[PDB]
């Protein structure tokens, strides 16, 4: 069209120019739960026992219940100061992932594309391999490799009610005194927007 | 075996001599035009 | 360098020939819809006789250039569906794959 | 001591060299839900209102409840052969992220 | 405010010419020194 | 039946070189891939048979 568009090699070079100054913490008590808790549910939803299931779910609830009777009592536990800082910023670099790889979606679609047109080109019976393709009205790029996963990432995303969840918590807790102690006014800015971000990319 | 230690040192000479990535890091001219394409794609994605 | 592009070769050649055989499958599949909507009779079933002998002739040159993952099937069509996902498994990885690997192998010798 | 020992700027370049090649995805299904779930926790955890988090546990309760009794009629989802793959590989990422 | 965009060429100039990990990769012997050294680290970190 | 036919109608045309390149794989086909196949069996194997024999005594010796 005349304009330049980055590929997933300049968003590589990027990261690394980054990440080459301060960056944010990754061996931290904090995504040590996370990676805790990323193994709790995948098993409990990778079993196919359906006792297990219902094992292991029920004590959630007995873990769960214990919680709030401690609660009802006044046990509330405020994280700390540090604590709650090295939470924000593993949670900032967790959700600055989910952009990584929206250019390299981009690029399969464009040699799919580079591909398909190859074999149109290079096979000899051109009138075959293009009625299949024509008459039908599916993708004609499905390149499976990532590029469905972004399928499954859009379905996700596209679903109402959570993603005004996350809005409505980010602005909690980028208000929160010690979140700008842990967090800059870009790091902060671009944390609170990171919705609306996602839907426009 | 050593296959994955000779094999894999010829990844990372063609990938320093052909990703572009590798290519524009190794380039001598490399901060300005990654300051520029940095500050020309933070504004706009379209 | 030459064994790749033996592979590539190879790959490009087997998957060109399986196309014709998922078009073949197709209107195959159009045929047999329609005349199970119908179920003049002897005329489909005609048709479906042409289709079936495109189909088994798409389905042995597929096999005459494959080596390997076809092996197992045979030139049948119950053995439509792993041909075709055989198709797909191409397109999406082993044609880029190879194809990658050889544009870097013919790189790494020459520059 | 006569040794080398690695620093942190050859782990980092040993990291861009190692993503050069292909390496797993981070914009998938998974890892949003792990950051909705992660998000979740860390605003239960961290109002100070007693009654909220009363709230917030009672709720998961709650919906805990109605999944087990759901699970007793049998209606257990195994998730998926390519959604499997995907949760495997984000929670490889995410344990591997661990040691950098 | 083109301080974020001036300032910023700086700061990928300076680290250009000064930190290990970019001047390692700049190097044109790069594949080498890398490939030799992580198979090193892989096996101990003692 | 058919199918079975044409299909052995293609593995001859896997080998053959030229002798019914003209020729389809269609039951139409039939007698004109029979001819080849009595040839085969009359003149080409037996002539040609002599011929590499000859050759080999001829030469070789």
């Amino acid at each position: 069209d005349g304009r330049i568009f980055a590929t997933d090699a300049l968003e590589v070079a990027i990261t690394f120019v980054e990440s080459l100054d301060n960056r944010f913490m990754t061996s931290t008590a904090s995504r040590l739960s996370t990676v805790q808790r990323e193994i709790e549910n995948l098993e409990t939803r990778l079993n196919p026992n359906p006792a297990n299931r219902v094992a292991t779910l029920r004590r959630r609830i007995s873990e769960l219940e214990r919680e709030l009777q401690e609660a009802e009592a006044g046990h509330i536990e405020v994280l700390e100061t540090h604590q709650a800082v090295e939470h924000i910023r593993d949670v900032y670099n967790l959700a600055s992932s989910l952009r990584a790889d929206f250019r390299r979606v981009e690029d399969s679609w464009r040699e799919a594309d580079r591909a398909l047109r190859q074999s149109i080109i290079g096979e000899q019976y051109h009138r075959g391999d293009i009625v299949e393709r024509l008459l039908n009205d599916q993708d004609a790029l499905l390149n499976t490799p990532e590029g469905r996963v972004f399928d499954s990432f859009q379905q996700q995303l596209r679903q109402s009610s959570e993603l005004k969840a996350m809005s409505e918590r980010l602005r909690v807790i980028l208000s929160h005194p010690s979140a700008s102690d842990a967090l800059n006014r870009l790091q902060r800015h671009d944390l609170r927007w990171l919705v609306k971000r996602l839907v426009d990319e | 075996m050593e296959e994955n230690t000779r094999q894999r040192t010829e990844n990372y000479i063609s990938a320093k001599n052909q990703h572009p990535a590798w290519i524009l890091l190794a380039t001598r001219r490399a901060p300005l035009v990654l300051s520029c394409l940095k500050t020309l794609f933070e504004k706009s994605h379209d | 360098l030459t064994e790749i592009h033996q592979e590539l070769e190879t790959a490009r050649k087997q998957q060109q020939s399986l196309q014709p055989v998922a078009l073949s499958w197709e209107k195959y599949q159009k045929q047999e819809r329609q005349l199970a909507d119908w179920l003049e009779i002897e005329r489909v079933k005609a048709e479906l006789h042409r289709l079936n002998i495109e189909l088994t002739k798409r389905m042995s040159e597929a096999k005459r250039v494959d080596t390997g993952a076809l092996v197992e099937a045979g030139a049948d069509l119950d053995d439509i569906p792993v041909y075709l996902q055989r198709l797909q498994e191409l397109t999406e990885e082993a044609l880029p794959e190879k194809l990658n690997r050889f544009l870097d192998y013919l790189n790494r010798s020459s520059d």
